[PDB]
């Protein structure tokens, strides 16, 4: 997680970074905890059994964008950004994180690094990305390839420039995609100290029975991961 | 030439219906971002709603609800389906382009007369 | 050069763990891919051109007497284009890394004081990268196992130093892979080797996995010790469904003999006249 | 909601002395999202500057707007008959389409 949110710069909105994030297990306790995030929004997800859930899959979408253009990145919500450079679907399951990166993404003499899609033929289908420079053709004459009326280029830069105002300030925005379709994605799940003597409830790498832990003196090969008995009970898990 | 030009207003009864029609020349509204703006009388101007050119149409809520907007690609005509009407709808309504890059508007109309009155 | 590929006796390899389960002096029978065993091949190594592109079926058992690394890699996949998402195999000097994207395929890529650095040429469109460890009388000996069982693709492997000689040799698992993706071909390649050209000696083993059972027994450590096919002959079909390896002489239900349905006949009373 | 808050609400002046009208947002608005309107009793609004300073095609360089944040401000160096009539000030909010227009501002000949 720390990859995406600290990467030094991040690319921009029309050309948003989708990373795979698998096989790994998640410790969102510590994004409600950083608070530095301007925006912290999950629509999908509850943090009470945001923690404790397992998904197929999970993406880290992250970008920059503007301080008035955070709000549009909203299932329902639509606009400039939400409509040509990236489109959450209505039934968005996940969260929006956002915070203010004014120092920076914000170049004394204009930071013009960062752009978007102004202006796009029509409105996004789900799952598609417009990465195409093609000039766009206004009216009636062809675009040969070069720029001037009714020939425009469809990206434009932001003007981040650290004088400019709170709304105009690069915020960096990270969105961890929701979606479930097999289970390498979890949380903390809270590994709690094991007991001696005593027949209790127990989960090892997912498996739960009763029956007491005791110390145990023998040498079993190391690829193996738990054992079984002659009736096929288990008898003996490795812990990690 | 680029102008445009409000059609569709008139005398109405409140809780009757309407739709202006304002026709486009030299822009194509389809891919423009495009509003309604009206003007009661002796009153400033008043948002009503706006359309994107990806289809998108939000609108005020002392409009919300009632109204619906429309486009028809065939005759670059705009619509705004008017309906369920109270006194003070009364005004002046001006369709005008929204230049894009956010929060400007160049190009209006003449403008049509819509009155709401038994 | 296309020929028949000639065979031997292919004795008892490719059997492999089920999974990361321990047992200990008990016998476990599995339901899952396995090849035949004292079945039908052994390739050659001998201007002299064969690259037999092999189709991935429901299992393939890939074997390897090699030395001095002239093997190096196969192409995995449906179509083996950028169209679709395809898989490789590489081991260079350093690691030994796995991939997905979406790269140019040279038709016959090769190698050739060394100061000419031609491994790739461009990447245009790709969507995860993947890292593993590196993993490096026949003295040299490699199994691979290639299996894509609910888009999971695992690797197994053993080497142990020794008519080809007739043994057993447990599959450990290293790596599996949740690919995800359907596996039906795949081709073998090599490279070249300079010291006016000489070939290595050297040859490899195609089998097939198909489904059937075997009977699994584990030490008192847990090392997969011996293995018989359910229904290699009448002796393995007994050993199979009892049990045991150690089968003492009796007579026992094995399983009954059906007839075979040899076609369907339909008669109904019908008219027919040829009618103008 | 962003109120914009027109100054004066009428403005005496004669021709050729220079008008000078201030648009005051409710809120801090996001560098500058105002557009600037022309509008004459009977006739529409007519756009000058967009941007809050960029004048817009086919409007006289004696217009020329200045603001951020909150305070947003027009001067016109000189008036002329053509230019008195009723202005409205006009601004943009994202998450609402908040088109917010002026209580406005009549300036007459003096
Ligand atoms: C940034 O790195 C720190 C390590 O010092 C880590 O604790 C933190 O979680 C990272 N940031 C986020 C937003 O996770």
């Amino acid at each position: 997680f720390d990859e995406v949110f600290n990467a030094t710069r991040f690319a921009s909105v029309y050309a948003w970074n989708r990373k795979r994030i698998s096989n790994c297990v998640a410790d969102y306790s510590v994004l409600y905890n950083l608070a530095p995030f301007f925006t912290f929004k999950c629509y999908g997800v509850s943090p009470t059994k945001l923690n404790d859930l397992c998904f197929t899959n999970v993406y880290a979408d992250s970008f920059v964008i503007r301080g008035d253009e955070v709000r549009q990145i909203a299932p329902g919500q639509t606009g400039n950004i939400a409509d040509y450079n990236y489109k959450l679907p209505d039934d968005f399951t996940g969260c929006v994180i956002a915070w203010n990166s004014n120092k920076l993404d914000s170049k004394v003499s204009g930071n013009y690094n960062y752009l978007y899609r102004l202006f796009r033929k029509s409105n996004l289908k789900p799952f598609e990305r417009d990465i195409s420079t093609e000039i766009y053709q206004a009216g009636n004459k062809p675009c040969n390839g070069v720029a001037g009326f009714n020939c425009y280029f469809p990206l434009r830069s932001y003007s981040f420039r650290p004088t400019y105002g709170v709304g105009h300030q690069p915020y960096r925005v990270v969105v961890l995609s929701f979606e479930l379709l097999p289970a390498t994605v979890c949380g903390p799940k809270k590994s709690t100290n094991l007991v001696k003597n005593k027949c209790v409830n127990f989960n090892f790498n997912g498996l739960k029975g009763t029956g007491v832990l005791t110390e145990s003196n023998k040498k079993f090969l190391p690829f193996q991961q738990f054992g079984r008995d002659i009736a096929d009970t288990t008898d003996a898990v490795r812990d990690p | 030439e680029v102008q445009l030009v409000e059609s569709g207003g008139g005398l109405i009864q409140p809780g009757g219906s309407l739709r202006l029609s304002c026709a486009a020349s030299g822009v194509t509204v389809s891919s423009n971002y495009m509003s309604w703006v009206r003007q009661a009388p002796g009153k400033g101007l008043e948002w009503i709603s706006l359309i994107y050119s990806g289809g998108s149409t939000y609108y005020a809520d002392s409009v919300k609800g009632r109204f619906t907007i429309s486009r028809d690609n065939s005759k670059n005509t705009l619509y705004l389906q008017m309906n369920s009407l109270r006194a003070e709808d009364t005004a002046v309504y001006y369709c005008a382009r929204e230049l894009d890059i956010v929060g400007a508007t160049d190009i209006w109309g003449q403008g049509t007369m819509v009155t709401v009155s038994s | 050069t296309q020929l028949p590929p000639a065979y031997t006796n292919s004795f008892t390899r490719g059997v492999y763990y089920p999974d990361k389960v321990f047992r200990s002096s008990v016998l476990h029978s599995t339901q899952d891919l396995f090849l035949p065993f004292f079945s039908n091949t052994w390739f050659h190594v001998i201007k002299r051109f064969d690259n037999p592109v092999l189709p991935f079926n429901d299992g393939v058992y890939f074997a390897s007497i090699e030395k001095s690394n002239i093997i190096r890699g196969w192409i995995f996949g449906t179509t083996l284009d950028s169209k679709t998402q395809s898989l490789l195999i590489v081991n260079n000097a350093t690691n030994v890394v796995i991939k997905v994207c979406e790269f140019q395929f040279c038709n016959d890529p090769f190698l050739d004081m060394e100061s000419e650095f031609r491994v790739y040429s461009s990447a245009n469109n790709c969507t995860f990268e993947y890292v593993s460890q590196p993993f490096l009388n026949f003295k040299n000996l490699r199994e691979f196992v290639f299996k894509n069982i609910d888009g999971y693709f695992k690797i197994y492997s053993k080497h142990t130093p020794i008519d080809l000689p007739q043994g057993f040799s447990a599959l450990e698992p290293l790596v599996d892979l949740p690919i995800g993706i359907n596996i039906t071909r795949f081709q073998t390649l090599l490279a070249l080797h300079r010291s006016g050209w000489t070939a290595g000696a050297a040859a490899y083993y195609v089998g097939y996995l198909q489904p059937r059972t075997f009977l699994l027994k584990y030490n008192e450590n847990g090392t997969i010790t011996d293995a018989v096919d359910c229904a290699l002959d009448p002796l393995s079909e007994t050993k199979c469904t009892l049990k045991s390896f150690t089968v003492e002489k009796g007579i026992y239900q094995t399983s009954n003999f059906r007839v075979q349905p040899t076609e369907s006949i339909v008669r109904f009373p019908n008219i027919t006249n040829l009618c103008p | 909601e962003i109120v914009l808050t027109q100054s004066p609400g009428t403005l005496s002046l004669s021709p050729g002395e220079r008008a000078t009208l201030s648009c005051r947002a409710s809120q801090s608005v996001s560098s500058s999202y105002l557009a600037w309107y022309q509008q004459k009793p009977g006739q529409a609004p007519r756009l000058l500057i967009y941007g809050a300073s960029s004048r817009a095609t086919g409007i006289p360089d004696r217009f020329s707007g200045s603001g951020s944040g909150t305070d947003f401000t027009l001067t016109i160096s000189r008036l002329e008959p053509e230019d008195f009539a009723i202005y409205y000030c006009q601004q943009y909010g994202v998450s609402p389409p908040e088109f917010t227009f002026g209580p406005g501002t009549k300036v007459e000949i003096k």
